[PDB]
RNA sequence: CCUCGA
């Protein structure tokens, strides 16, 4: 259920500003604001919310 | 030049040092660290590392 | 303010639980006395337990037996509840052969002369039509808790499965004192519950004589 | 055990932020697979025990072993080489221990109450040993104010000057002190010739005492003192009664009315904004000021409501660990929160 | 040459005997005398067998072998491929890592005898002692609330419904007015048990077998020090807390090395417990040593414990013969 | 030494061989993480 | 042995079955046979389904993935009921730890 | 008092015997490897004890003023 | 064989009235199993004689000062509690201290009735100034431990704290030094400082005897297996 | 490099 930020065609780690890592107001009900890594990957690895679902 | 190259901007330091035929005296702490010599501080300075230790004759008697 | 020799007085509550009134004791002393007894009771009451087990088609802990519901690991966890007594003081062997269908309980174990199984209803395993269980259980006497003696230290061969041994026959010990304030005195009340291996009286007697042999040092 | 005897080892925790991040110790063979780290060097390593790991290095040559025993010995590095002050002081648990040991309780058990009519005063003790026996019965509290005849502890400055010479006091000389048995047992852990400190040992007071010990006494003396303080602090912290429960987390009673008042003020500001009179940035400024003040007042009412021996208050105010705004967030109110923009 | 199923293995035990053909020039003078004396005449090999790594042990529970003589997909050049599965039963130990669900982590400092542990009035010793100083500072008071509810569910409760339904219990479902011991309950996040409802349950806690209420309406209890026997002078919060075993265990993390492999480029010790590596005495650590002014300790770390390929050997040679440690040579990495 | 002052670590006046530059850099860096806006 | 929490949420169960390390009855039936090795379900359809248990498998991170049956021979199981527990499950719910008797207090500096 | 193991003899008196801690390190280490060379060249100068490392013997020597040093 | 080895009991004599005792090596956990118990027995369960109450002639009304005497009442009581005394009479026994004139009264200046003895006659009690007298009566009884000064009467009868215990201060600690195959045993260290009635040795011996009797009360329930040693 | 630990 993870939502990763890095990868080809995504953003790279040297471009990982502090603002992509913040909890965005649009995450409410989609990406859990609590579960994220403490270390370097903070705000880059988030997990899908309980009732959330991806559309086509 | 060794200290500068080991600090940062190594290509530039090394280029300029080559053109200037710089000779490193190997004076500093970092430089003796790199070559594996005793650093010139603490127990590595000469007044301390060159101590002569022998017993007093009064003690050698007994 | 003079002395009267103290008395121990038992009051049986159940077959494996008894209270013990020691009075009179010096003020401020009941707690320490009860605790010196409890720490010995919890730790150094001799008993008997199972050391190793062998199972027929089984060479190690981490596997199944055909037709049994419980893997060997769960079977050994169930065998940890086994309470047993022995008077041989040499490694002795019990046997357990049974064929399904049906439950396998501790009553299905045939011990030798001198070893007693005390909770025969205790569930060990469950067998179906194809289930057949064939077990050897070495019983020894010891005290405390001793982790599995390895197959390297003992000269054990690959088939033998060592098991963690809980020799203590004591189950739960507590105490309370009643302090009374010219001539003050503390009355101690020990509460001892055992595992059916021995009785509260016998456990307390072994703890008392261990403490007596240990305190005779200063004297 | 033979070869490792007296053979020092270097311990290191990363990040090595300063030279005290590497320290030599004498190894004690231990049962288990974990390194055991003296609780007083934690500060120097910034080591807690929530999973931290550390590294071990074995000096081989005579010179390396000598540098380890002399330059890097744990007990020879007690002061921050940045500030010159001691780092190896009691921390948090020790603190609540000693702060508990040396607090004076008005009306505690065995308290000296002066002679009234025919009744004697029943507070004087011929020795700290007698007071110990008294506390072995339920008669004397460790924290009850009493009068004791002190024989082997140095008296305060003025007491010594008046009852003796200004500088003259022999270890045999007796004197009378109205203190607690706890403060007796605390001062017994300090070096002998040290003047009797009769105060509740807040962390800052312990800091003062150990700064004095660092200035005036040799290194090894301060090291043995902090070891003794550590022992006593752990013992008495266990015996201290500090515990968390939903009940100890007291709520400020007026909180509803405080918040309702500041909500009235926020409503005033909102109506002020709807008239177009107040600017948006100015509206946010006024609301933030309102709610800063409401948070402040809730914190104040919280302090006013907490008895001064509540374990949360005790832990914060002893200086052991934590601050009051943490207590306000716990029991009173969280307050305003940052934006992703800040 | 494969270890036998069911064996108990320890550090350095062979699991699969394997030999690699070394040239003749790689026979040591001794290995070349015995081979000639007894006329071994078999091609000279190096012992390249698979051993049990340092610090692990267990029962061989499974062997799996793949051969090229049998028709088996193997990578190019690979003749035989065998896996040995080892299982260890890990008891909780000093240094293992535990935590609750509230971010309240810690490692184990001491596993005390059951008799030393502070125990309740009925003799029940507690299982785990969490330090008070850790809770309030970290804002996870959820662990205390859990402990309270954990005790309520362990003891079970019976809410007094005689005169009616108390005000705190008003919003409670009927299925929560009473609960048998060790009951199983939910606290849904943001819809859980409210403070008033929780404090009520701490009143109607069912007693133990002797009619005793061991945990009062605050959640605290009287405990005896099992070392002295004297009671602890104040009530301590006790209750039931869910504690997980995290996968940061001493057995995985203890590591040590006197001497081992070295990387071929730099000649410095390899990295990683798996490779029997050496710890990295890095840049900031050298600053530390420098700041102490420990010249010789800094040199020795940087020459004969790492990089002086001849001084390495001369040093082990010296310690084994009880002599003084010799003088450092030149680090091979400077040459590189 | 006389100009430097006491060794902050020892409390006595600084010994001669001391590498006070590294200690100074360490003493200034170590609390740097405490510096916020 | 795994042990569900006394204090939980409603999420343990619904996460354990979706995680897929539990064995779940695809169709209602009766347990025909049950070993530590597999479980057979005779559906009312007349068909049989059997579920072999992962026994002491090695997970990617080295933890024991050992399934264990929780049904008995003859039991009536419905579609989607849990037949057998997984590595950190107890009766269908996620059991990640044990219920431990805790005291909150300092103790001689060993929990420093 | 009466410290144990590595903290004995006390660093303070051993520093009375020399100028700086560095001189003391070199003093003791040279005397220690002197002693160890003797065991295969003078000393020890005190009662060594059960099995004492030569560095400890040397530190006790320096404490008991049983030897001399230059620079 | 379910039998532990014999631990030893060694002595370090600090002063004539103070000793440390080491019991080592003890099976794991027993350092505390007999640590607190031995201390509490050493404090509470050794019989000794001590002062119970005093009557001081010359002052009943003021209960603060003694005319012609440097020290006050409380200090005199503190000094009197510091008097070490041993008697054989099961009943209370009275002593008398009388000394006049400018001088220094010591514990030898008291006339010990038959059977009782005063083991610290050099102890300072008071200093009488010019035209100074002191006549004071001292009740002494046998007892154990420490009972406070709490005990409608004849006027001038001041009850005092009775330090019956012959031992003064006892403190214990447990360290770990053990056999090579177990390495988890308990070494018990007892620091005991007594009065001059008995040496620390006799204090420990009588304490051990009282405890042996106490736990024999328990081993009397039945006589069968429990851990012994090769030597006592 | 990835995921993780302090
Ligand atoms: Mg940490």
């Amino acid at each position: 259920r993870r939502l990763s930020a890095l990868g080809p065609g995504g953003l790279s780690r040297e471009r990982a500003g502090l603002e992509v890592r913040d909890v965005h107001p649009s995450h409410y009900g989609r990406m859990c604001p609590i579960e994220t890594p403490e270390g370097p990957n903070i705000g880059l690895i988030g997990s899908l919310s309980v009732y959330a679902r991806v559309n086509p | 030049w060794l200290s500068a190259a080991s600090f940062q901007e190594t290509t530039r330091v090394l280029t300029d040092a080559a053109i200037n035929c710089r000779s490193d005296k190997l004076n500093g702490l970092k430089e003796n660290v790199i070559i594996g010599k005793l650093i010139p501080a603490g127990t590595g300075i000469n007044r301390y590392r060159n101590i002569a230790v022998q017993p007093t004759e009064e003690a050698r008697a007994a | 303010l003079i002395s009267q020799r103290p008395t121990l007085s038992e009051d049986v509550l159940t077959d494996n639980r008894s209270q013990f009134v020691i009075e009179p004791l010096e003020p401020g002393f009941g707690y320490t006395l009860g605790n010196s007894l409890r720490r010995t009771l919890l730790s150094s009451i001799p008993g008997a337990a199972v050391t190793s087990i062998r199972i027929d088609g089984v060479l190690h802990e981490f596997t199944t037996v055909p037709g049994v519901k419980e893997d060997v690991t769960e079977i050994i966890l169930n065998l940890k509840s086994l309470v047993v007594s022995s008077e041989e003081d040499e490694p002795v062997t019990m046997y357990l052969r049974k064929q399904g269908p049906g439950e396998v309980t501790a009553g299905d174990i045939v011990p030798p002369a001198g070893v007693t199984v005390h909770n025969p209803g205790m569930h060990i395993a469950t067998l179906n039509d194809k289930g057949k269980l064939e077990v050897e259980l070495v019983v020894e006497r010891g005290r405390g808790y001793v982790p599995a003696v390895q197959n390297r230290a003992s000269g054990a061969e690959i088939g033998r499965i060592p098991v963690d041994s809980i020799y203590s026959p004591v189950l739960k010990v507590t105490y309370k004192v009643d302090a009374t304030r010219r001539t003050d005195f503390d009355k101690l009340i020990l509460d001892v519950e055992t595992k059916n291996s021995i009785s509260p009286r016998d456990a307390l007697a072994s703890a008392g004589k261990t403490l007596v042999e240990l305190f005779g040092l200063a004297r | 055990e033979e070869v490792i005897a007296e053979h020092p080892v270097l311990l290191n925790r990363a990040p090595t932020l300063h030279r005290l991040g590497i320290q030599a110790f004498e190894p004690m063979l231990v049962e288990g697979k974990a390194i055991q780290l003296h609780p007083l060097v934690c500060e120097a390593f910034n080591a807690d025990f929530d999973g931290d790991q550390m590294a071990v290095h074995l000096p081989l040559s005579a010179e390396a072993q000598a540098e380890a025993r002399i330059l890097m010995l744990s007990s020879n590095n007690i002061l921050s080489p940045a500030s010159g002050r001691p780092l190896a002081m009691p921390r948090l648990d020790m603190v609540t221990g000693l702060y508990y040991l040396t607090t004076e309780v008005p009306g505690d058990t065995g308290e000296y109450q002066p002679a009234s009519g025919d009744h004697p005063e029943t507070g004087v003790y011929s020795s700290p040993a007698e007071a110990i026996m008294a506390a072995d019965r339920g008669v004397l509290s460790v924290r009850a104010k009493i009068k004791v005849r002190l024989t082997q502890l140095r008296p305060p400055v003025e007491i010594e000057a008046e009852l003796f010479g200004h500088s003259g006091w022999q270890p045999g000389d007796a004197w009378m002190a109205e203190t607690t048995l706890g403060r007796v047992m605390f001062n017994e852990l300090l070096p002998l010739g040290y003047p009797f400190v009769n105060k509740q040992m807040h962390k800052k007071v312990q800091a003062a005492i150990i700064n004095d010990l660092a200035e005036r006494y040799p290194m090894i003396v301060v090291a043995q003192t902090v070891d003794k303080l550590k022992d006593a602090g752990f013992y008495w912290a266990t015996r201290s009664g500090v515990t968390v429960s939903m009940a100890d987390v007291l709520v400020p009673p007026r909180k509803k009315e405080i918040l309702d008042h500041y909500e009235e003020r926020a409503d005033k500001v909102e109506k002020q904004f709807q008239r177009g009179a107040l600017n948006h940035d100015e509206r946010n400024e006024a609301l933030v000021e309102i709610w800063k003040e409401a948070t402040d007042e809730v914190g104040q009412a919280l302090r006013e409501h907490y008895p001064d021996d509540n374990p949360i208050i005790t832990i914060v105010d002893s200086g052991a660990t934590g601050n009051f705004t943490q207590t306000r967030t716990l029991a009173g109110m969280k307050g305003l929160v940052t934006n992703p923009k800040g | 040459g494969i270890v036998r199923i069911g064996a108990e293995v320890r550090d350095g035990d062979i699991l699969v005997g394997k030999v690699t053909p070394k040239g003749e020039t790689e026979l040591t003078p001794e290995e070349r005398l015995l081979r000639a004396i007894f006329g071994e005449k078999a091609r000279e090999v190096r012992d390249t067998s698979l051993k049990v790594p340092h610090g692990e042990s267990g029962k061989v529970i499974g062997i799996r072998v793949f051969s090229r003589e049998d028709e088996d997909e193997l990578p190019a050049g690979v003749n035989e491929l065998v896996r040995v599965y080892v299982a260890q039963k890990r008891k909780i130990s000093d240094g293992d890592k535990l935590a609750g669900r509230h971010g309240n982590k810690g490692v184990i400092g001491k596993i005390l005898p059951v008799e030393d542990m502070p125990f309740l009035a009925d003799g029940t010793p507690v299982d785990i002692i969490l330090n008070t100083h850790g809770v309030p500072r970290r804002m996870n008071i959820g662990q205390i609330l859990e402990t309270h509810l954990g005790w309520c569910a362990h003891s079970g409760w019976k809410v007094d419904a005689a005169k009616g339904v108390p005000d705190w219990a008003a919003r409670l479902p009927d299925e929560l007015l009473e609960a048998q011991p060790n009951a199983i309950v939910s606290t849904p996040v943001f819809d859980g048990a409210q403070e008033a409802e929780l404090q009520g349950l701490l009143s109607c806690t069912l007693p133990n077998r002797d009619g005793d209420v061991l945990v009062d309406a605050d959640g605290k209890a009287m405990l005896f020090d099992g070392r002295s026997g004297e009671p602890f002078p104040y009530p301590v919060t006790v209750g039931y807390m869910y504690i997980m075993k995290l996968h940061h265990l001493v057995d995985d993390k203890i590591h040590a090395r006197s001497t081992g492999p070295y990387s071929m480029i730099t000649q410095q010790p390899l990295g990683g417990k798996a490779q029997f590596g050496g710890q990295r005495f890095g840049e900031m650590e050298c600053w530390a040593m420098q700041a102490y002014g420990a010249a010789y300790t800094l040199q020795e770390l940087l020459t004969i414990k790492s990089d002086d390929t001849v001084g390495r050997v001369k040093v082990y040679e010296a310690i084994v013969k009880g002599e003084n440690i010799p003088e450092p040579g030149i680090p091979e990495s400077f040459k590189v | 030494a006389t100009c430097y002052g006491r060794s902050m670590a020892t409390g006595k006046l600084v010994d001669i061989g001391e590498a006070v530059g590294i200690v100074a850099a360490q003493s200034i860096g170590e609390p740097g993480t405490q510096l916020t806006m | 042995r795994s042990e569900a929490p006394l204090v939980g949420t409603g999420m343990e169960l619904r996460a354990a079955i979706d995680a897929g390390d539990v064995v779940v009855a695809e169709e209602s039936g009766v347990i025909e046979e049950v070993s530590a090795d597999y479980i057979t379900v005779m559906h009312d359809n007349g068909t049989r389904r059997t579920y072999r248990m992962r026994k002491f498998a090695r997970s990617n991170h080295g933890t024991c993935a050992n399934q264990c049956p929780i049904v008995d021979a003859g039991d009536r199981v419905e579609a989607g009921q849990v037949i057998a527990d997984g590595p950190c499950t107890d009766d269908g719910e996620m059991a990640l730890g044990k219920n431990l008797l805790v005291a909150i207090m300092p103790w001689e500096g060993h929990n420093y | 008092d009466t410290p144990l193991g590595i903290t004995n003899p006390p660093i303070d008196e051993l520093l009375d015997r020399v100028s700086s801690k560095y001189a003391l390190v070199i003093y003791a280490a040279k005397r220690a490897r002197q002693i160890n060379d003797y065991y295969n060249y003078v000393g020890p100068l005190v009662e060594p004890g059960l099995q004492e490392k030569p560095l400890s013997i040397a530190l006790r020597e320096i404490h008991a003023d049983l030897l001399e040093h230059t620079e």
